[PDB]
C-alpha cells in the first residue's frame, strides 16, 4: 500500500493560504466506524514528529484552525489558510488503516 | 508530564550492530504500544514496527525483517530496538513514540551515523 504526497516541497510567504495531497493506492475509508484512516503530522526541524489530524479530518488537542484536514477515500488534503512563521515544517500524511503503517515522502513547507 | 527519553547519538563503523534505548515515564508503561520511527537524513520517516508491552503483541515492518529487533524491560520502563548488519543506509535519525494518534509522545531521537 503506497501514499503518495505532492508537492515533495514548496515555498510560501507568512499570510498565504497553502494546500498540499496525499493519494494511497487503496482506500482508507473503513465502513465499519465509516472514517477514513488517514494522520498527518507536522515535523519541524531538530524536532520529533506532532499529531495535526487523525481521521482525515479531526484536529487534535491544541493545534490551530488555520489546519483543515478533508478528503475521503484515496484522495486527501491538508490546508493552512494562512502560514505562520511556526508554521516552518515537513507534513507527513500516515497510513493508519492497515500494517505497516506506511508514512507518504512529505510536503516541506518553506518561508520567503 | 509524559516523557521518553531517548540514548545519546551513535558514530559506528558498518558490519556492526547499536541498540537504541526508550526510557518511558509520566504513563503506566503497558498501557501504550512503543512504536519505532526511521528518518531518512534528506526527508521521509518510515515505520519500523511496534512492542505493545503487556501484551507481548511485536508487529515488524517486512523492509525491517531482520534489521530491526525490538526488546523490554518492563522493570524499567524501557524499550530498546536493535539495529544489525549496519550499511550506511541505516545513517538516519530514529525515534520512539508511544501508540497509532490516541497518545502522542515522540523521543528526541537518536542520530545513528555510519563510516
Ligand atoms: C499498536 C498500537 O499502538 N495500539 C495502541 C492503540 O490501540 C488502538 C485503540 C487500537 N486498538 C483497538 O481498537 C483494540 C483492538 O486491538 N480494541 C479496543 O481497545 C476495544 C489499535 O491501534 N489496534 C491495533 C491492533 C490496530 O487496530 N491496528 C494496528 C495498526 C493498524 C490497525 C489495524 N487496523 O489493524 O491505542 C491505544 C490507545 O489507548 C493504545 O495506546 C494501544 O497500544
Amino acid at each position: 500500500l503506497v501514499m503518495t504526497q505532492s508537492p515533495s516541497s514548496l515555498t510560501v510567504t507568512a499570510g498565504e493560504k497553502v494546500t498540499m495531497i496525499c493519494k494511497s493506492s487503496q482506500s482508507l475509508l473503513n465502513s465499519g466506524d465509516q472514517k477514513n484512516y488517514l494522520t498527518w503530522y507536522q515535523q519541524k526541524p531538530g524536532q520529533p514528529p506532532k499529531l495535526l489530524i487523525f481521521w482525515a479530518s479531526t484536529r487534535e488537542s491544541g493545534v490551530p484552525d488555520r489546519f483543515t484536514g478533508s478528503g475521503s477515500g484515496t484522495d486527501f488534503t491538508l490546508t493552512i489558510s494562512s502560514v505562520q512563521a511556526e508554521d516552518l515544517a515537513v507534513y507527513y500524511c500516515q497510513n493508519d488503516y492497515s500494517y505497516p503503517l506506511t508514512f507518504g515522502a512529505g510536503t516541506k513547507l518553506e518561508l520567503k | 508530564q509524559v516523557q521518553l527519553q531517548q540514548s545519546d547519538a551513535e558514530l559506528v563503523k558498518p558490519g556492526s550492530s547499536v541498540k537504541i534505548s526508550c526510557k518511558a515515564s509520566g504513563y503506566t508503561f503497558t498501557d501504550h504500544a512503543i512504536h519505532w520511527v526511521k528518518q531518512k537524513p534528506e526527508q521521509g520517516l518510515e515505520w519500523i514496527g511496534h512492542f505493545s508491552p503487556g501484551n507481548t503483541d511485536i508487529k515488524y515492518n517486512d523492509k525491517f525483517k531482520g534489521k530491526a529487533t525490538l526488546t523490554v524491560d518492563r522493570s524499567s520502563s524501557t524499550a530498546y530496538m536493535q539495529l544489525n548488519s549496519l550499511t550506511s543506509e541505516d545513517s538516519a535519525v530514529y525515534f520512539c513514540k508511544t501508540s497509532t494518534f490516541f497518545f502522542d509522545y515522540w523521543g528526541q531521537g537518536t542520530t545513528l551515523t555510519v563510516s
